[PDB]
């Protein structure tokens, strides 16, 4: 059971701007509807933000 | 060059010393203004900013401080410039900022 | 332009046909010269100093007699056609700055380890596009490589539109995107331009190259952007320099060894090869045997060039001289 | 932009068997069929081991 | 400044302290009084009441 | 190869070590380019970077140390090399490079 990534890249886990994020930083949202939940995770893959969990279907 | 980059003169750099230079012999003092050694900052830290594999501890960059002020007793302060950079195979790299430029 | 000889090596200029050692009124005139009875064969060559002749040719001695036309002679130089690897992304990246790196490999000095980098940077854009990239890319090269301070040439740029296909748009220095009007730039051609030259000082040597790139994340990893292709070359240097500096050679066999040195105590050569032309050459490898024990072979080179109307008619004619009085047979090109 | 939480509670962001997931530390499930890829992110409430990603659908 | 972690030990921003209710006691509290920016432009600050 | 994989030549030293070499014994330095040292180094780097367990900090491996300078009291160098690997068992992994490639 060891952490998914170390901790120079858990370290760049932020919460804020999506325009100010580099390519080194995960970035977290916090979902505003409710109080405990995120809505998405993202990180600059060409420029662009892209979340890192994948799209579910039915 | 129109956009600089560290990836380029360290590259630059590199296939010279390999062609002409010996590894313990690698290392070069760049001459270049004030508006350059901030170009070098920025690209040395865009490139620093990459390694994840590594934790920097402000207790070996001090790149914030500890200073005697009259407005708190743990005053800080904050800042920092990457002067140097080390590519492998003795590559080194060192800046003299001179007015002239 | 110092050669390798087996054992000597002698030039003589075919400017002019007159049939007969009567006729030999100006330089460069050259008639071949044999008995009825075929056993040898020299030439009777007008000089700027008089009639001279050549070694004579034992025809049961001789070798290989063999004309090499001027195409033979041209360098056809080596142009590269870069293009982005359509594998890795068949568009430039967002916010990717693609360095193309050209390692020249024979610089000042002789030795490959004489080693020469020159770099062309583009920093891409969202949006850009593949025709505005290599515009951009070009346009970087031209300003390190087509630039008028470097102290030698080193190659040539180009561009070249899917509509033409064919047509290589020059980018020079002092081009811009304002004048590279177009949509459909497929590629970026580099080809090798051709050295200087100086008579019997600088030999027409050409510095070869190899194009490079550096590696730019992709997706999260870093690839290669590009594929370097040798495509087949459409500029030639011509013979007039290679021909020029084997006379300045091949004559100090004939004459004077001390072209220039003891400068105001010389002797001064007149030559008859303008090195504004194109000569096809002739060679005759020929060799004297001697008589009951000095049997070792002393093989030697006659060698006569003619200019190329572009049919090879003067060496035709000679060629047709020599073989009609020596019943040789050399292969008219 | 700063960062999401303190590092302690970032160390505490695992990759394991949701059997031994408790909590003080949070779960990723990484994805198979896809590379870097991610299925969910999981934190154990009252013995059940929910997702903080809202679902969302068409 | 996402690639330096800033830590206690060189910062002091939790103190220990000699108090009466524990053995390891704690005190908190910084300030940023100060900013070193590129090539020697070092901004001290001076608080007068008269502002 | 195709692309260098240190997990390979880990498991294979270490095959060979155990079936053919004591604990000690077990130093196996490798000669290569310039470039084989930068593969060796990413690889190396790329490792330790799945070493999640552990945290690398710059107090001890000084990537980030202070220089002297003249633009800032704070002044950064930056840069580093991995040249060796040491594996179970006392499978060492020096290199040795030679101009000759």
């Amino acid at each position: 059971m060891k952490r998914v990534l170390n901790l120079g890249n858990l370290s760049r886990i932020v919460e804020g701007d999506p325009n100010e994020i580099t390519d080194d930083e995960i970035l977290v949202i916090k979902d505003k509807i409710i109080e405990g939940k995120i809505i998405d995770i993202q990180k600059r893959v060409d420029g662009k933000l892209v979340s890192l969990i994948t799209e579910k279907y039915t | 060059y129109n956009t600089f980059s560290l990836k380029l003169l360290e590259d630059a750099l590199y296939e010279l010393s390999a062609s002409k230079l010996a590894m313990d012999d690698r290392l070069f003092v760049i001459k270049t203004g004030e508006r350059g050694a901030i170009q070098f900052h920025k690209e040395v830290l865009k490139t620093v900013s990459g390694w994840t594999t590594f934790v920097l501890d402000n207790n070996s960059t001090r790149v914030v401080e500890k200073v005697q002020s009259r407005l708190h007793s743990n005053a800080l302060s904050a800042g920092f410039q990457f002067v140097e950079y080390k590519a492998p195979n003795g590559v080194r790299v060192r800046l003299d900022v001179d007015p002239f430029y | 332009m110092v050669i390798s000889i087996n054992q000597v090596r002698q030039l003589y200029v075919a400017k002019a046909l007159k049939a007969n050692t009567a006729a030999l009124t100006t330089a460069g005139d050259i008639v071949p010269k044999a008995d009825t009875a075929k056993t040898t064969l020299y030439f009777q060559s007008m000089s700027p100093a008089g009639i001279v002749a050549s070694d004579k040719i034992n025809l049961k001695h001789v070798l290989y007699a063999k004309a090499t036309p001027s195409e033979a002679l041209a360098h056809k130089l080596v142009r590269y056609s870069v293009t982005l690897d359509a594998d890795v992304s068949a568009t430039p990246v967002a916010g990717q700055n693609y360095i193309l790196r050209l390692a020249f490999r024979q610089y000042i000095g002789l030795s490959e380890e004489d080693q020469y980098f020159k770099y062309g940077e583009v920093i891409a854009r969202s949006g850009m596009t593949a025709s505005d990239f290599y515009k951009k890319m070009a346009i970087s090269l031209a300003k390190n490589l087509e630039n008028k301070t470097e102290s030698t040439p080193l190659v040539n740029i180009y561009l070249i539109s899917a509509a033409a296909a064919s047509t290589d748009v020059p980018v020079t220095s002092a081009t811009k995107e304002s004048d590279l009007t177009a949509t459909d730039y497929n590629q970026i051609i580099i080809e090798e331009t051709e050295q200087p030259w100086v008579l019997g000082m600088m030999p027409q040597a050409f510095i070869p190259f190899t194009p490079q790139f550096l590696t730019i994340t992709v997706d999260g990893e870093d690839r290669l952007w590009g594929v370097a292709t040798v495509v087949t070359p459409t500029k030639t240097v011509p013979d007039g320099h290679l021909i020029a500096d084997l006379e300045y050679f091949c004559m100090g066999a004939r004459g004077d060894i001390y072209r220039g040195m003891g400068y105001p105590n010389i002797i001064k050569t007149t030559y008859l090869v303008d090195p504004g032309a194109v000569y096809d050459v002739l060679d005759i490898h020929y060799f004297y045997t001697g008589s009951n024990e000095s049997v070792q072979k002393s093989e030697k080179t006659i060698t006569l060039v003619a200019v190329d109307d572009g049919s090879h008619t003067a060496m035709n004619a000679l060629i047709g001289a020599i073989n009609t009085a020596s019943g040789l047979t050399i292969a008219t090109l």
